[PDB]
RNA sequence: AAGAAAUUCACGGCGGGCUUGAUGUCCGCGUCUACCUG
């Protein structure tokens, strides 16, 4: 649903964060590229906070994406 | 009537080993028997600014502080001996038999479907050319990757043994070779048909590799890079692990096999620029293409989900038979 | 139409060596071959606090007992040997061809677009000068980086082989070639031309130099030093690696490549003052400046990004492709 | 805050034990005498202790200082 | 008071970076006494 770029050469996982837009809101629905079956996803504001908090987290490069997976797998949002 | 199978995979024939890279001096070429592996040194390295930065909302005072200062890291590079002109990559690639002989079998109708089309285009379509594309295509040593790039001249010298005993002795020069389109060669058609004896289930062949880059003294490589997934953060100093073997460097065969699986300019967009490495859905990974991408017919996804029902492609074949080879 | 690629990059052609310092004494500069190694030796310090305070909000108990101690530490300070009179500096820095001919495509269209402007900047731009900023300002031995300083007499001997045997035999004095500018010398255009002879894709070349600084006995130097990220808890000891090939001391090429990429006053700001090392944003590590910063626009990051559209830069093209070169 | 004297001639890092005193513990934090960043210390009682277990570390001399630093740092107590 | 279970098929990590700069470790010191390689 509205669907825009990913988090930077998944994978490491077959899994990727999978970043896509939502009508007002960005979902971040951390999923395969292979048949679809996803982990938990997280709902928050637009992009801008979405490279924001996705640089706070930490690592550098690959590990970026893998504990921001990581991060949002153990989800609080449904 | 005649699904595809549920869950069919095939065992990657035509294997490959490890590179266990060790340096040499020419005309000393021949005594590679007590030359010393390469092993992975430590640099150490300052950093500069050479990335773009963004351009959605910023500030113009970061760049000051973050162009000023030295994200410094630790970087593995492996460097050559100090008096080493030549080089050395030791890999056996053996070549299994059963070219489609599958190691699952969702549907055993599908198996003997298969295995008729195995018996078809290796029938009918002999391995001539076939394996002059996995020979006259990984002679000219795409072998070697990065470390191909400005040699001197890089021999190849594909030995090649029953046993401890090594009959099939072939010698190269793989500068006087091209990357873009197989030329005709006699001692290429020698080993096509040596792979022609492996592919059709003739013989044991395992090929003992021995490639010389003649390139200079101290300078860089090419080995095959580790990664730094949860690692990055314990040590947090190097960037780029070459892999070692025990006491040597690495290339991994995960990038070996593309020299080899480097076969077909059967795509659709190019005609002499680009062979890529024949794969599903045809992706290199450096520029991050899809050739033969869905729309298009020309997927290995497609080759048996025509050719299984249909049984016409008529000579991309080759580029859906050799993405079952591996 | 024709927007910028998603992710380029260059392989660095025209490369580099690392260094293994070796001593040496004058009318012996001709026998460098059994010149011995110089090891990373291990001084043993004890100081007082040059570091200044902070200045926001202290208790003044404590920069007494701060100043008046030791910072007894262990140094490693690679020191000369007791009666060797020059240096040393074994080289090859070889020339790789395809000055703009890419390691990644993220889009084609770009790529034969700047397969284009190395067609035009080499075709119309000859690399003449080009080489000769290569040369020019890399022969004057910048090479040597900190041990320049107050040299008797730095002799480079860019040596240049074919194979074992070597032709290219030019010999120098590099103290009598500025570092601020490029002056008209015939056999450094011998070399420009040697290195228009391999940026161009015209020949093998490796270009071992041997430099010998004739400054004294047994005084330091300014090998490359390593760091002591995480490494200062276990040993905490050392505080300045010098970092080490096979039993000598390196030149990391890190710091290598600013010998060489030395190259363009092209800049913003200088006229006959500062000649940096020509690098995306143009950043010198020293000073913690940025020339060329963004709001300027002879930033290599908008060399392409202009020249891709537009066509026109007009001779600061040269700090926009060697940006390119490495 | 009610700062007193060092262990014994820092340095060999350009870090010092740094031993000063709290209004009822002592604490010792291993630090820098430059710009000021600190490894972790360790709060426990007195001078008097103070003495007591880094006298009864290993090493001698200069050692006793260094183990003692890498015996705070790896600390127990925040 | 558990007893049996083909987890396997294959897989380009590369791309490029100046670590640097500067330093009092010193000061004293009884190893110690004797003894069948048969």
């Amino acid at each position: 649903m509205k669907f825009i770029k990913y988090l930077s050469t998944a994978h490491l996982n077959y899994m990727n964060i999978a970043v896509y837009e939502n009508g007002s809101k960005i979902k971040a629905r951390v999923e395969n590229v292979v048949n679809g079956k996803s982990v938990g996803a997280r709902d928050f504001d637009s992009t801008e906070q979405l490279e924001s908090w996705f640089y706070g987290l930490p690592g550098s490069g690959l590990g970026r994406i893998e504990n921001a997976m990581n991060e949002i797998s153990r989800r609080e949002n449904p | 009537e005649r699904k595809l199978d549920p869950s069919d995979a095939l065992m990657s024939a035509g294997a490959w080993a490890q590179r266990d890279a060790s340096q040499e001096w020419p005309a000393v070429t021949v005594r590679e028997k007590s030359v010393r592996g390469t092993i992975s040194n430590r640099l150490k390295t300052k950093d500069r600014d050479p990335a773009k930065l963004d351009a959605s909302i910023q500030s113009p005072n970061l760049q000051t502080v973050d162009v000023a200062n030295l994200p410094s890291d630790a970087d593995t590079l492996k460097v050559r001996f100090t008096l080493r002109v030549l080089g050395g990559a030791g890999t056996p690639s053996a070549c299994n038999d059963a070219a489609y002989r599958d190691k699952l079998l969702q549907t055993v109708a599908t198996y003997v479907n298969d295995q008729g089309f195995a018996e078809l285009a290796r029938r009918y379509a002999h391995n001539l050319a076939n394996a002059r594309f996995l020979w006259r295509n990984r002679v000219g040593a795409e072998a070697v990757e990065v470390r191909i790039n400005h040699i001197r001249q890089g021999e190849v010298a594909r030995a090649w043994r029953f046993d401890a005993l090594a009959i099939g002795l072939r010698d190269f020069k793989a500068d006087a070779e091209l990357d873009a389109l197989a030329e005709l060669i006699a001692s290429g058609l020698s080993g096509s048909g040596h792979v022609l004896l492996e592919v059709v289930a003739f013989a044991r062949i395992g090929d003992g590799q021995e490639v010389f880059p003649s390139q200079e003294l101290i300078l860089d490589k090419g080995d095959k890079k580790g990664q730094k997934s949860k690692t990055l953060y314990s040590v947090r100093d190097a960037a780029a692990i070459h892999s070692q073997k025990i006491g040597n460097a690495l290339r991994t065969i995960d990038t070996w096999y593309p020299d080899e699986d480097g076969l077909g300019p059967i795509a659709v967009e190019p005609y002499g620029s680009v062979t890529s490495q024949g794969k599903a859905y045809r992706q290199p990974k450096q520029k991050l293409d899809f050739y033969t991408l869905l729309d298009n017919w020309v997927l290995r996804d497609e080759a048996p989900a025509v050719e299984q029902q249909h049984y016409v492609i008529a000579n991309l074949i080759r580029g859906g038979v050799f993405g079952e080879a591996e």
